[PDB]
This record gives structure tokens, sequence and C-alpha cells, in this order.
């Protein structure tokens, strides 16, 4: 297949600087024009750079202009994007394009790379079992929780019952508080069968080499 | 800056229905500089249809594209469920090249109420010093939804963080998460925590709460 490979998911603490690859295969980047697309959390997506790999001519949104450079390698058949002085305004998800490279297909688009940019320290979370208080007047199906919190950097992975529930899960998106992330999760299950059937929630934090049996009771 | 501007932002549509989205630029581009791209949660965006009005590999025939200068649109004839996702235009006729904010499309179901479930803060957590009361309004439809946290007849504004889902890929509902932290002596010092959520599928709030 022809495509673009980009480098691992980047960690980096502000002030610091990181160089992004991206490695084209099925074709010659110098043949083309490369790109870098930057797409912040939730957000749209905005054009980096441009380079032409066979002269080494760019072009920079005036916005970067200072932060990122584009550079490109032709023996390796790879492009580059360097960014200096990071904040946190700079975590974004970048992507690299290749304008399309052969008649009658369109273009490339590497999968991305994640670029995390915060001073936080790795942190385990903690994981807090979420059981029903009141005498609990939910006939049918009960709903059951999990609390993921303070933790860094992401991901955690959570599952319920070591995966073997995976119906009427709901783990809801992470969110950051100061500098540190939380995430929930819930389960539905017939109550007719719990406690009964015991419901366990698992967390996984691979960053901290951490994982977590918190049993609901 | 030739700013690309898309309408509607977000936008919803029964399964089978017509669906038609702008997108609007600041100065005229060439007509085969346009492009539309597709994106869903989790992968890279899309070519969609390039030049204005052709499809990309693999597209199916229900999309369309329409426009030059500066008014363009991407119809599709008939709404599919996999059509939902973000369509971004982009201009890559002059530098700095550009892309719309986009437009979001969901899918049109039936109201659904919200299954409401308050949960207090968690032994092992007071024992760290915090605590933590967790609201879960799960699979609810329309997206539009206000929660509210009264501690002992007073409305808790700070230290609340929601968190919501995307639409389900089996349901089409949204499910949200709020979660008010306080640590563990104001937890203490009251006794009446509520989750108060209002949508539209009910005049009156839905009411989920526990004591001490
Ligand atoms: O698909 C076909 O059958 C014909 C392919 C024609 C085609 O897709 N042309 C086309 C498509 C997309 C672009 C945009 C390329 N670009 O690299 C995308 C990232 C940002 C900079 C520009 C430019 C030209």
């Amino acid at each position: 297949e022809v495509q673009l490979q980009q480098s691992g998911a980047e960690l980096v603490k502000p002030g610091a600087s990181v160089k992004l690859s991206c490695t084209a295969s099925g074709f010659n980047i110098k043949d083309t024009y490369m790109h870098w697309v930057k797409q912040k959390p939730e957000q749209g997506l905005e054009w980096i750079a441009q380079i032409d790999p066979a002269n080494g001519n760019t072009k920079y949104d005036p916005k970067f202009q200072g932060k990122a450079t584009i550079t490109a390698d032709t023996s390796s058949n790879t492009a580059y994007l360097h960014l200096s002085s990071l904040t946190s305004e700079d975590s974004a998800v970048y992507y690299c394009a290749a304008d399309p490279p052969y008649y009658g297909h369109g273009d490339y688009w590497g999968q991305g790379t994640t670029l995390t940019v915060s001073s936080a320290k790795t942190t385990p979370p903690s994981v807090y079992p979420l059981a029903p208080g009141s005498a609990a007047q939910t006939n049918s199906m009960v709903t059951l929780g999990c609390l993921v919190k303070g933790y860094f950097p992401e991901p955690v992975t959570v599952t319920w019952n070591s995966g073997s529930l995976s119906s009427g899960v709901h783990t809801f998106p992470a969110v950051l508080q100061s500098d540190l992330y939380t995430l929930s999760s819930s389960v539905t299950v017939p109550s007719s069968t719990w406690p009964s059937e015991t419901v366990t929630c698992n967390v996984a934090h691979p960053a901290s080499s951490t994982k977590v049996d918190k049993k609901i009771v | 800056d030739i700013v690309l501007t898309q309408s509607p932002a977000i936008m919803s549509a029964s399964l089978g229905e017509r669906v038609t989205m702008t997108c609007t630029a600041s100065s005229s581009v060439s007509s085969s500089n346009l492009h539309w791209y597709q994106q869903k949660p989790g992968s890279s965006p899309k070519l969609w249809i390039y030049s204005t009005s052709n499809l990309a590999s693999g597209v199916p025939a229900r999309f369309s594209g329409s426009g030059s200068g500066t008014s363009y649109s991407l119809t599709i004839s008939s709404m599919e469920a996999e059509d939902a996702a973000t369509y971004y235009c982009h201009q890559y006729h002059r530098s700095p090249y550009t892309f719309g904010g986009g437009t979001k499309l969901e899918i049109k179901r039936a109201d659904a109420a919200p299954t409401v479930s308050i949960f207090p803060p968690s032994s092992e957590q007071l024992t760290s010093g915090g605590a933590s009361v967790v609201c879960f309004l799960n699979n609810f439809y329309p997206k539009d939804i206000n929660v509210k946290w009264k501690i002992d007849g007073s409305e808790r504004q700070n230290g609340v963080l929601n968190s919501w889902t995307d639409q389900d890929s089996k349901d089409s509902t949204y499910s949200m998460s709020s979660t008010l932290t306080l640590t563990k002596d104001e937890y203490e010092r009251h006794n009446s925590y509520t989750c108060e959520a209002t949508h539209k599928t009910s005049t009156s709030p839905i009411v989920k709460s526990f004591n001490r």
C-alpha cells in the first residue's frame, strides 16, 4: 500500500522541543508536496507548513513562524516537523499529508502523532467504586460506576469484569483538572444478579505500570 | 487567510433524509482547489470530495458537491447511519491553506429521557481526604441537557466536572457524567446532595439525591 507512517506519540515538558517524522512508502516524496496539519484537542484542522522535497522550498502559516520548521530527506523519503519552545497550546494531534502522488487517486494522510505538552509528573489514578446508596428502587436493572481520578498522563484503560461486561457500559472522555486527568465509567446490569454476581471495575494505566481491580460492593 | 465558514455547525438527520451543508469562502477560490474531508472520532481526516464535485475513491454515490467562487455545498441524497461524522471543507487555493470550522452531522432519533443515577463518595476516597459525588445521565436524546448540583439548598457551581460521550453507535443516544468534588470536610458538613437534570423530554426536572 501507498502510505505515510509517522513517528510515535510524544509527551514533552513545556519549554522543550520535539521533531516529528513522516515516512512515505509507495511513492517518492520528491514527486509531490508534503504538509503538516495540526488538530487541537476537540477542534478543527490547521495547516502548518508545506515543503517541496525536490528543492526544499517551504511555506508556513504566519502564526507558526518561529515555532515550526518543516524539512525533508528524499534519501529516506521522510518529511519532518520541528516544534520549539513548546507550550500547552502545542498539545495536539499532528498529521503529515501528501498531495496526490498519482493520477486517479487522492491525497494521503499519516495516522497522526499525538503531542502532549505538560509539566505534570507521571501519576497513577485513584480508582473508586460507585455503588448505589439509597435503598435503590430501580427494579430490572442497576447502574454502577467507577471513578478514575487524578492521573497522568493519558490514557487509562477501563473494563468491567475483565472485559466480560461490555454492553451497557459508558466510559466517559477524561477531563483535565489541575494538570491531572479524571474520568468515570458506568455499567448497567440486571439487578436480579447483582450483587450476587460480582461486578469489578478494572483500570489500567500504562505509563505508571499500574492496574487496579476495584470490586463494587 | 481565505476564511471558510461552514453551516450549520452541527445538524441532525433522520435516516433516509436529504442533507445539505454549505461552505463559504471570504474570497473567491478556484473550484478545482476546494475540497471536503470526512472525519470520525479517533481517525485521520479522509478525502471525501475533491475539486468541489468529484467523489473520492470508495465514497458512496449518495454524496455530491456543488459550487464555485465563494459558495460551495456538500449534499447527501439519502442519509445513512455511517454518514454521521464531521465534514470539513478545505481550500488549497492560496496560502495559508485553510479549513472550515466543520459541520458535525449526527443521527436524528426519537427523543429519550436520561437515566439518572447519583453516587456518594467512596470510603476509600473519604480516607484520602476527598469527596466526589458522581451523577450519570445516560442514554438520552437530544444532546441538550442541563445538570444542577444542590447541596443543602444551595446551588453548587464551582468544583463540577462534566463529560459527554459521542452519539451511541447502537441507539444514537448521548450520555453525560457529572462530578462534584469537595474536600472531605465540606462534604461531612452537609447532608443533602442532589443532582438535577432538566431535559426537553419533560417539563419538571429529574431529581436524584441522597443523605449524609
Ligand atoms: O480521487 C481521484 O480519483 C482523483 C484525485 C484528485 C485529488 O484528490 N486531488 C486533490 C485532493 C486533495 C488535495 C489537498 C492536498 N493537501 O495536501 C491536503 C492536506 C493540506 C494541504 C493540501 C489536493 C488535490
